[PDB]
């Protein structure tokens, strides 16, 4: 399943759970994605 | 009963904000609302008035100022009594300018050091701004400006006289106005460069276009908050201010100055532009007009208080029950908001 | 649930510089004095200028020093007023004892 | 403590009422700075006259010792005189050589 | 009822300026000396002043 | 010096020395400095 | 990475520095707005040279 | 104490903002030292003459 | 067995001097002026040089004095933050009572 981590994305329940798991907002979650992946040209990841 | 009820409202406003009646009146004058006939006030205005009094009173307590001190800074009711401080001012300026020639000067730049000398001011750059501010305001019964002042000073004023002429009433009020604006500068704690910009181009700070910059209670709060914001920027303040005067300031630069994720300001900038605000926020003023900056920062501060992204805040605004009359947010939309 | 107090924070201030560039030179004037003489006159004039420069620097230093003392006295006054309140509370405390 | 409050107020009244107060220095600074600036332009004019005389005497209307910027607005003219003195000294050396 | 005391109050003082303006120049005098001489003599006294 | 100035340049009204150098409020401070500037202006006028 | 982060974290704590002070010192991304401090620098050097 | 913190910050801002601040003297020292050095060489040349 | 703490120890700092040798002389030049004239001109330059030297020393003393005032003031702020934490704990202690 795709989860849109772009800081500008709107949420859904999967996105909400991920934020919940980490107790962070969408802006810092987006940055977290870039910390983990500097190649991803988008904010979308699969729920792997 | 109606009259009794209206008297009671005025009393409550004073009791609530720990003011005496005299103080309530002075505050209302400083607010600018005092001229309103409270007895026939609309409900919107009354609620607004309470909010203004609340805001200002809280601020005065925060700043540890009395209402009288605020009143002194906001009042246009200048005295006409000619005091030693002014007599000394007039003699100093009079002599300093005996050789003044407008063809070689803008007058303001020349007076600035003599005015600073007499206002007990550490910088003539401020005196320059104060004289300019006063000219825009045109204080006193004579609507005095530096040029009118000079014509009088050179033509009618006799140094050391103590009697002068009857037009001195306007001169005295002008001189007090300069002192008033001086106190504002010092009590505000505004940076000299920021002050020059405020006086020179008030629109940067949310002034109505072409308006003389105000020194009423709301203006003073605005400037004070601006100054606090600048101090918070600290050592990176110079970059931000330079980019404010020169309209280059953006989200990345401010975010760096404020130790924020630029994406936080970028998203907040967007929400400020998507939502209706009294001063609308558009790409053209998002980082140029102080009120748009405050609007964006409020989007951020709320998002921070709630530990959500600006997008989350926006979604919550969107649940407004009045606006819901057309949107009728579905249960699912509410579930998302809850999440 | 015990409500734990929040951390204290540092206060900041900005100290953003002002700036004015230097002056342009005045137009040259052909004086009738020969250089060896005009030099001395210019030198004497510069010396007087440097004397004013020294004087102005001292005035500025004095100005700033007085401003500081005024500030410090006002600050002392504020703290004393608070201490008076504290001492008054000590007396009230003894009445409770 | 009440006594200390009164004493503090006394010190403050003294500090504000003594002749050598902050107000005095603000006045002196302002007035002198105004003088200093005007004096500076006059000093420059004499330095320039010496320069033109120099150029005339040696038949070399290109030499330059006096540069713009001796007066830096940011620093209120401090060391402008010293800057000019160096330029005059440079001329003297050039002339002698 | 406990006689709760009033809060401590602040003190203040006035420091009203005095004002003494300048005077008039003394009458001038025509000296027997040429301008550059008198100029330097004046420079001399002003320096002493 | 001012009168000598006027005689040499054939002026009747030239004025450099003005009242006010001595400000009683400030105990005469900077009166000398004030006069020194005025004399310098007189000299400059002569030279030009 | 963990070892380097720990070394730095411990050290910043020890030196009483925030991560932001470190970032200012280590960043290679520089500001382009011309501020008064630089304007004064440019005049100082311009005239000096 | 909170008041003392505020007062302390005010005093610091004053020291930073007053005209005769650290930046001023650093500037004056640097500029004068450069002048002094050049003046020295000229003075020496005069002495050698 | 009680874990007796280690004793506190003194701090010390290094203060290693820098070293720069002096200047070399420029080449001698013979001017048209006779010895007593040049002696006086040289004397004039040296006197002005000593005057600048005095000014520089005074600037230096001010430069360093101001750096110290700034240092001390920053240190005061740091100690206050520590004191604020202590007082907050004092209040918490009273609540415990």
């Amino acid at each position: 399943e795709e989860i849109d981590l772009n800081s500008g994305s709107t949420g859904d329940w999967r996105k909400t759970i991920l934020k919940r798991a980490f107790n962070i907002d969408d802006v810092s979650l987006f940055r977290l994605l870039k910390i983990t992946d500097h190649d991803n040209k988008d904010g979308k990841i699969k729920n792997n | 009963l109606k009259n009794l009820s209206n008297l009671y409202i005025g009393k409550l406003l004073a009791d609530i904000h720990q003011l005496t009646i005299d103080e309530l009146d002075l505050l209302l004058i400083a607010v600018g609302e005092g001229k309103t006939n409270l007895s026939a006030i609309s409900d919107k205005q009354l609620a607004t008035l309470i909010r203004k009094l609340n805001t200002i009173t809280s601020w005065l307590h925060t700043q540890k100022w009395s209402v009288f001190q605020l009143f002194i800074m906001t009042s246009t009711s200048y005295n006409k009594t000619l005091t030693p401080e002014i007599k000394n001012l007039l003699d100093t300026v009079y002599h300093g300018l005996q050789g003044f020639d407008k063809d070689k000067a803008d007058l303001l730049h020349v007076m600035a050091p003599y005015i600073a000398a007499t206002l007990q001011l550490s910088s003539e750059n401020v005196a320059h701004s104060v004289l300019l501010w006063a000219d825009k305001l045109q204080p006193g019964d004579g609507a005095m400006t530096a040029e009118k002042f000079w014509d009088w000073l050179n033509t009618k004023y006799t140094p050391g006289s103590s009697e002068a002429v009857e037009t001195q009433e306007h001169i005295v009020q002008y001189c007090q106005a300069l002192a008033q604006l001086e106190m504002v500068y010092h009590s505000t704690g505004i940076n000299e460069n920021a002050f020059r910009l405020f006086v020179t181009k008030p629109e940067m700070f949310g002034a109505a276009t072409g308006a003389a910059p105000a020194h009423d209670a709301l203006s003073l709060i605005m400037l004070t908050r601006f100054a606090d914001w600048v101090n918070a920027l600290g050592e990176k303040a110079s970059s931000v201010l330079a980019a404010f005067e020169a309209n280059s300031l953006t989200a990345e630069q401010l975010a760096d100055a404020m130790n924020l994720d630029a994406n936080l300001l970028l998203q907040a900038s967007i929400q400020a532009q998507n939502h209706q605000h009294l001063p609308p926020v558009t790409p053209e003023n998002a980082f140029s007009c102080w009120t748009s900056i405050n609007t964006i920062l409020q989007w951020v501060n709320v998002a921070q208080q709630l530990n959500v992204a600006p997008q989350g805040v926006s979604a919550l605004v969107g649940l407004d029950y009045i606006q819901s009359m057309k949107e009728t947010p579905t249960y699912a939309q509410w579930e998302n908001a809850a999440g | 649930i015990y409500a734990t107090p929040a951390d204290p924070k540092a206060l900041l201030s900005a100290a953003v510089a002002t700036s004015q560039g230097g002056g342009k030179l005045p137009e040259s004037f052909m004086s009738l004095w020969r250089f060896p003489h005009m030099l001395e006159n210019a030198r004497g004039m510069v010396s007087q200028l440097t004397q004013f420069g020294s004087t102005l620097q001292n005035i500025i230093e004095r100005q700033d020093a007085e401003a500081l003392n005024a500030l410090l006295q006002n600050q002392a006054a504020e703290l004393i007023l608070t201490n008076l309140s504290i001492q008054d509370k000590t007396i009230e405390e003894l009445d409770a004892e | 403590l009440k006594t200390q409050q009164e004493q503090t107020q006394s010190q403050l009244a003294f500090l504000q009422r003594k002749f050598s107060n902050q107000a005095l220095y603000n006045w002196l600074r302002g007035r002198l700075a105004a003088i200093y600036f005007q004096f500076y332009d006059l000093a420059v004019a004499r330095c320039l006259m010496a320069e033109q005389a120099y150029r005339w005497e040696l038949n070399d209307d290109s030499a330059r010792f006096i540069k713009p910027g001796a007066w830096q607005g940011t620093y209120a003219g401090l060391l402008a005189g010293e800057t000019l003195m160096l330029s005059l000294a440079q001329m003297e050396d050039a002339h002698l050589k």
